[PDB]
Order: C-alpha cells, then structure tokens, then sequence
C-alpha cells in the first residue's frame, strides 16, 4: 500500500 | 515508497537506495547513516519466537500474541518495504512470503502485517479474516491503508500494523461490522483524516485453492459521498451476506 | 558458499533495526509537532 495511515 | 524485490541478503541496488532515502529524509543525514553503516558494536537484534495458537490459550491470548509479534517486529519507518506483497498472487504464494518473513524477521508496514495475519490465523477456524481497506484523504493527498478484520464468536475485531496506535489491532468486542468500520473512520479524524473509499474483501479461506487469492474489493463504499446511515445499511448488509455464505 | 550469505543478511538485519529506531523517533518527533 506505502502510507499505511 | 521503495520496496526490496532482491530478496535476502538485499542487494548493492535496493541498499544503497535505502540509505540515501533515510538520508534525505532525515534531518542529520550523512551524520545518522554514518553512524550506523559499518558501525563496529551494533546490538544483534534478539529474534522474537514466531506465535503458535495451543489449546491453553484464549483466542484472544493468541490474537494480542500475534498482534505483539507484529509490533515487536516493528512498524517499517524505513522507506524500504523489505518484503514485496504482490495483493493479487495465490494465497498459497502469499503465505511462503509470510513464512520468510517470520524466518528474516524484519520491520513491516501495513500490507506485509495483513499477509502474516493471515497466515498466523490459519487453521483456527473459529477465526474468520477478511481484508478492509481505506482511501484516506489528508491536506491534499490521497493515502491508502489495509488492516486484517476480524470475526470471531459473533464479534468483530481487527490486526494490523499502522504508523498509528488507533489504525490497526482493535478488539473482540465490535457487535457489528459497521461499529469495527466507524471506530476507524472515528480514529483517522483524529488525524485529520477524511475517508474517501471502504474496501471489504471476502473471508480468507483456511484452506484456500491452490490459485485462489485473497478478494480485496467484494464491498467498495464511496462513504466520503453518503450519509450514515446509508454507510451502516450498506455494511450490515454485507455483513449478513458474509455470515450466510452467500 | 551460503555461509557469507548469512553474515551479510545478519548485518543488514542490525543495521535494519539501528535505523528503523532512529527513523521510528523521528516519525514521532514530527507526529509530536504536528499535534501541537
């Protein structure tokens, strides 16, 4: 995903 | 956003890129990374035992032992995403990564978590997992997120690993899906977060066909757009659908 | 053989969590900042 939030 | 597609030891590549991230990133740079790459007496981090479910314990016992291991290998504030989730691989795939992951024992972010949860609940079949994803909008950027839901005993909860204590592991105590989704929703307004899209996938089988991957998006709310009560109609109503089997 | 292999993966691995610490504390400091 990256931001996770 | 940088994830290691090399594997393990990480390669030249994917490991100086990670250190010049962090180096920008952070405010003493050249001085941090310096610190730490080829330091001479740097602590050899203790392996935390991996979780088994025993018929000694609780349920939820187990569930917060799976959710410390998760926190004990730490959230990745790295930069570099250590282990690559492809969402859509087999779950049989899927599970081998969550396996090396428990084997490297490193730092992970939110995708890798609900990977493991899943593979740390496998075989309890009083525990049924289900993927919620949010689109999260924040001062002009979009932000996605994924946590493992949980239903167990005719009550929801949820594992994951989030930048924010309220963002992932929430307890069996949920009577409905639409309570465990609005305590999120509540959460991420603490931080100023408006929710754009929900995503609830289908429960993940125990005993998944050989091809069979996780369903990330059988319930797409655009809950930015309607009411809440229109918001709880919706998830209910998936909610007795997941029960039923349908 | 494999055996450098694994020295290598244990030194990252050290390095890993020496930076996820500072890392870690800085996302808190800023997160600290943000909220007041």
């Amino acid at each position: 995903e990256g931001e996770c939030y | 956003f940088h994830v290691n597609k090399s594997g393990f030891p990480i390669d030249s590549h994917t490991w100086e890129r990670m250190w010049m991230h962090v180096a920008k990133v952070h405010p003493k740079g050249g001085e941090m990374v310096g610190a730490i790459r080829n330091a001479a007496f740097l602590a050899k981090p203790s392996i935390p035992q991996v979780p088994n479910y025993r018929l000694s314990m609780t349920i939820p016992d187990w569930l917060q032992a799976i959710q410390n291991y998760m926190k004990t290998l730490q959230y990745n504030h790295t930069g570099t995403q250590f282990f690559e989730i492809r969402k859509m691989r087999p779950l049989s795939g899927l599970m081998e990564t969550a396996k090396e992951m428990t084997r490297e024992s490193l730092p992970i972010k939110c995708l890798e978590a609900v990977i493991l949860g899943i593979y740390l609940t496998n075989g309890q079949p009083s525990i049924e997992r289900f993927p919620i994803s949010f689109k999260t909008y924040f001062s002009g950027n979009y932000f996605h997120h994924v946590v493992l839901g949980i239903y167990c005993n005719g009550r929801y909860g949820s594992l994951g690993m989030s930048r924010r204590a309220e963002l992932m592991d929430k307890p069996l105590t949920f009577r409905t899906l639409s309570d465990l989704i609005f305590d999120f929703e509540d959460s991420y307004k603490k931080y100023l977060h408006t929710v754009k899209k929900v995503k609830i996938g289908l429960y993940v089988p125990h005993e998944p066909h050989s091809f069979q991957p996780i369903e990330w998006k059988q319930l797409v709310l655009n809950v930015s757009k309607m009411l809440r009560a229109d918001i709880r109609k919706e998830l209910e109503k998936y909610a007795r659908d997941m029960r039923m089997k349908i | 053989q494999k055996s450098a292999q694994q020295e290598l993966k244990q030194r990252q691995r050290a390095e890993i969590y020496a930076l996820n610490r500072v890392m870690t504390e800085l996302e808190q400091q800023q997160f600290d900042e943000f909220s007041k």
